[PDB]
RNA sequence: AGGUUUGGCACCUCGAUGUCGGCUCGUCGCAUCCUGGGGCUGAAGAAGGUCCCAAGGGUUGGGCUGUUCGCCCAUUAAAGCG
RNA sequence: GUUGGCUUAGAAGCAGCCAUCCUUUAAAGAGUGCGUAAUAGCUCACUGGUCGAGUGGCGCCGCGCCGAAAAUGAUCGGGGC
């Protein structure tokens, strides 16, 4: 995905807020800079795009930078976001989150019992040339017993789990 | 069920941790109001909760009391009240998600909260995700 | 013939704003209310 | 007061005249309990251990029974599979199973009084409703 | 919501604001006990149940207690609450 | 074929807990709906003819409306807007 990043020049970020931007910010071990975008823009981009797929910021100065949201702000009141730091990625292998698929349904109907998902995405170290859109949770034989984590995952080539490996990353348990 | 207790009323400032986001379940309800809430009022609404659809998903109550409220006899003035009595509660700030319901339909789950809300005595609000996280 | 928490018994409960009541009701004198 | 109407029943074939079913439900909905009961005897006579289903009214053909038609989807199912009732419970149970084969054929077999026809279809049908049932596929 | 109960506070009054109850005389409120209307009804009729308009006018005499209150007797359209 | 489940005395949506397949096209009700003893009937929850156009679904914002009953005569200080 894509969208205008405008150059922040530095100025009344409340104003902007209000106006209609939102303050952001994009950084690396090389690039730090200050942007702001619109809430329409950014939210009909995230609320899909999330922070899962690769995001590509149009400077209006012909750039056109290859990044990732590394976390947002929220005005608690009201959920709406407030600020927002960019990863301007280039080519060094990089963390990130990657989503995950619960396919099927496990044993879990009869009386009922419903899973819990213990971690909707995990992060993984991986080069950005590669990078999995989702990846696949081959459990249903399991019903209110155990539950699945770690190195349970075909995690394909360049998917170094980078976490424990330990967390318990779904889980299925009792109705009402 | 613990600690040295009998505390200090205390006040309930900007919401400035009144606004979390959904941690588990898949739909939720966030409080729009300061208040004192009751465990009698958190079960009176839990159970409505699970109640509404009998044998179904799972419900998490995030906020939780500790607070103890105490009160006097009906008479006049002598070092603090009786205390507790009734009992203990949570203190929520505009913005905190109370409860949170998942492994159901939208049609069932976000319903099941409206009814919650009355239940508590403040003013809600019901969201969905897909939101906040910690990804890339 | 009623007064609060209304969601319209019946379709046939239609409500039938007046005057100023906002007494909605269907073709049945049990599906009938007044606010 | 007295409103017509073909009488639509599944019945004890071999036997005629099921408390229940016909003495009630024929007599008195639109029709008659121990005479479309003989007549039933008439039929059935060939066909009962498995259930038997038909529709009978006084009708055109000037006459009374009507139609004989393939005891019902589901319940022929069970019937050739090997079971007494309904398995208590479908699906969240997964306990009773059938096969392939045997099933399409048995499916060619009961055929008559089957919507259009077709080898794939009967079959579906059978591995469909015998699910219904907790005759699920396996 | 109301300010009829029980309370809290201690602002006017201690060079004094006589404090239960009855009697006499009442006047106001509606959150209506009767009597006027009306909608529902699990309203066939006669009865009822419930809610809505609506006080114009009504709203008894005795037994027991200082009683207010109550419980009884005998009636009543009703024997209203403040 | 739907009238598959305990309960069938009756679920065979129009009892209640287990289904959610199939046949097959006008299309697709794994049936939201008036019922009794199920069942037996009613309307679209689908589609042609004209009709030829804006129509259904959620959501924040401004203002307002119902929620709103008391005691000597009433009124926003009044008139009147």
């Amino acid at each position: 995905y894509r969208l205008k990043a405008y150059y922040r020049e530095g100025e009344k970020p409340s104003a902007l807020r209000r106006a209609g931007k939102l303050p952001g910010v994009m950084y690396n071990r090389h690039l730090n800079r200050k942007v702001y975008v619109d809430l329409v823009e950014f939210d009909k981009v995230f609320r899909q795009a999330s922070i899962h797929h690769v995001i590509v910021l149009e400077l209006p100065d012909g750039q056109s930078l290859p990044t990732l949201v590394r976390q947002v702000n929220l005005d608690k009141r009201r959920r709406r976001p407030e600020h927002v730091d960019f990863f301007v990625l280039s080519d060094e292998p990089v963390e990130m989150y990657v989503p995950l698929r619960f396919v099927g349904t496990p044993a879990g109907v009869r009386a009922g019992g419903v899973l819990q998902e213990i971690h909707r995405d995990i992060l993984v170290k991986v080069s950005p040339r590669n990078i999995p859109e989702f990846i696949e949770v081959d459990v249903s034989g399991l019903e209110i017993g155990d539950s699945l984590h770690a190195s349970d995952l075909k995690l394909p080539p360049g998917v170094e789990l980078a976490v424990s490996p330990e967390e318990t990353i779904a889980a299925v348990v009792p109705p009402e | 069920r613990m600690k040295y207790r009998k505390q200090q009323r205390g006040r309930l400032k900007g919401a400035t941790k009144g606004g979390d986001y959904v941690a588990f379940g898949d739909y939720g309800l966030v409080a729009l109001e300061p208040a004192w809430i009751t465990a009698q009022q958190i079960e009176a609404a839990r159970v409505a909760m699970v109640r509404h659809f009998r044998r179904g998903g799972k419900i998490f109550i995030r906020i939780f009391p500790d607070k103890p409220y105490t009160k006097k006899p009906l008479e006049v003035r002598m070092g603090k009240g009786k205390g507790n009595v009734e009992g203990y509660v949570a203190v929520v700030k505009p913005g905190r998600v109370m409860f949170e319901v998942a492994g159901v339909t939208e049609e069932q789950a976000m319903e099941a909260l409206r009814i919650a809300g009355h239940k508590l005595p403040i003013k809600t609000k019901i969201v969905r995700r897909d939101a906040y996280d910690e990804a890339q | 013939k009623v007064r609060a928490s209304v969601k319209r018994i019946c379709d046939k409960c239609k409500v039938i704003r007046r005057h100023g009541r906002v007494y909605v009701i269907c073709e049945n004198p049990k599906h009938k209310q007044r606010q | 007061k007295k409103v017509v109407a073909v009488v639509k029943l599944q019945l004890p074939a071999g036997k005629a005249t099921p408390a229940p079913p016909v003495g009630p439900a024929l007599g008195q909905h639109g029709a008659n309990i121990m005479e479309f009961v003989k007549a039933f005897n008439a039929a059935t006579a060939n066909m009962g251990d498995a259930i038997v289903p038909v529709e009978i009214t006084i009708y055109a053909d000037r006459s009374f029974t009507f139609v004989t038609k393939t005891p019902p989807a589901s319940y022929l199912i069970r019937k050739a599979a090997g079971l007494e009732k309904g398995a208590h419970k479908p699906g969240r149970e997964k306990v009773g199973r059938i096969t392939w084969e045997q099933v399409l054929e048995i499916a060619k077999q009961k055929m008559p009084d089957l919507n259009t026809t077709d080898l794939e279809a009967a079959a579906r049908m059978i591995a469909g409703s015998a699910r219904s049932m907790g005759v699920e596929v396996v």
